[PDB]
């Protein structure tokens, strides 16, 4: 028979998808085409959110939103998984790929504020409409290498929203600069804690990392 | 109360435990050693303690050295050796490896014999039982054991190495 003991383990799920959305302050001053490091600083905004590798280790993913010099309604997003060890993890962020691109991308805003487009350093641009997905990659430092010998990488997508909307999409509305939405689908190891039944007959198991799996109904 | 025949081990070891550089000193090895203590029985009915120390091998990730010593107060005696198949060409240690999902992958002991690519993982423990007792046992006399780490590739009733608190312990 199939047995479901309490304190049973639920393996960690590595992030595959993050749903991120934020607003960048437009009333930040623009950058003349040749500024110094203090002036790019007063026109940049950085933030951090977690992702999970396949061991359930949380890695902090850091994004710096800096204004493109001279050009307006354009920001540059330098991405770095594990910023204190950013050189060994070697992050790379492209559209459609992560091979042969650098860890940065530019995100242009619609004249109304809505997300217009995103272009990487390789030349890969979004399409004119639809949801925008940004592929992000880095080295999982603690992972065994693959069959060939490479240091093994973790790859996932960042859903900034769909072109021309808000709510669940990144924006450049005027004042206010913060993170709106953060939903990522990974999680750490978890243990079965108890079962819960539902106005339907659906018996679910709850795990210590709050995952809630179902088994069946009456 | 029986000849214990086998001891099942399960739960998690924390990946985030640091290595043992320099042959690190007393306080550093304890910072990177997870230990488990268990009670077992011999053929006759006497109670002995089984201790296994898990600690990360320096220089290799996802690989752990497990030192086993039944009745640790008793240095040198009991011999105490562990070894998958064989048992005199081996010491009291085995090195357990995990795969990129935190699941059990391999066991290797002091010699080179490795567990098969699949199936349940058994290691086998071996010691001399003493403590007087009236009528003699003669020769070194021993007591093989069998320790069950679980089956490879799975977390069900198996040890795992995830990045969470350590939880490995013995059961049944």
């Amino acid at each position: 028979d199939l047995n479901i003991p309490i304190g049973q383990k639920l393996d960690a799920k590595a992030t595959t998808s993050v749903n991120y959305a934020a607003n960048l302050d437009k009333r930040l001053p623009e950058l003349p085409e040749g500024a110094n490091r203090a002036q790019i600083l007063e026109s940049t905004w950085s933030t951090e959110f977690k992702v999970y590798d396949s061991f359930g280790e949380a890695h902090e993913l850091q994004i710096d939103f800096a204004r493109v010099p001279g050009e307006v309604n354009a920001w540059r997003a330098t991405v770095n998984v594990d910023p204190t060890n950013a050189d060994a993890t070697a992050t790379r962020v492209g559209i459609g790929t992560t091979d042969g691109v650098q860890n940065s991308f530019i995100v242009r805003f619609d004249n109304n504020g809505h997300l217009a487009s995103v272009t990487d350093t390789a030349g890969n641009v979004t399409s004119p409409a639809g949801q925008v997905l940004v592929q992000i990659s880095y080295n999982v430092v603690g992972a065994n290498p693959d069959e060939a010998g490479a240091p093994t990488r973790h790859t996932f997508d960042v859903n900034l929203g769909e072109i021309g909307t808000s709510k669940n999409t990144i924006t450049q509305f005027s004042d206010k600069s913060t993170t709106k939405a953060y939903e990522q689908d990974g999680y750490t190891l978890g243990y079965l804690e108890n079962f819960r039944i539902d106005q339907s007959g659906i018996i679910t198991g709850v795990y210590s990392n709050g995952v809630r799996q179902e088994i069946g109904q009456i | 109360a029986k000849a214990t025949t086998s001891v099942n081990y399960a739960x998690n070891l924390d990946k985030r435990l640091p290595e043992l550089p320099e042959g690190a000193n007393r306080a550093q090895i304890l910072e990177s050693t997870w230990s488990t203590e268990f009670k077992v029985y011999d053929s006759f009915g006497e109670a002995h303690e089984l201790q296994i120390d898990f600690a990360r091998v320096p220089g290799e990730v996802n690989a752990w050295r497990a030192t086993v010593n039944v009745d640790p107060t008793n240095a040198d005696a009991t011999a105490t050796r562990v070894g998958i198949g064989t048992t005199d060409g081996v010491q009291n240690s085995f090195i357990v490896r995990f795969d990129n999902n935190g699941h059990l992958a391999s066991v290797t002991d002091t010699a080179g014999n490795v567990t098969s690519p699949a199936g349940q993982v058994l290691v086998q423990i071996s010691y001399n039982v003493v403590g007087a007792n009236p009528d003699e046992a003669g020769a070194p006399t021993r007591h093989t054991f069998d320790v069950n780490l679980g089956e490879i590739g799975t977390s069900k009733n198996t040890i795992t190495q995830f990045s969470d608190k350590s939880t490995t312990k013995a059961y049944e």
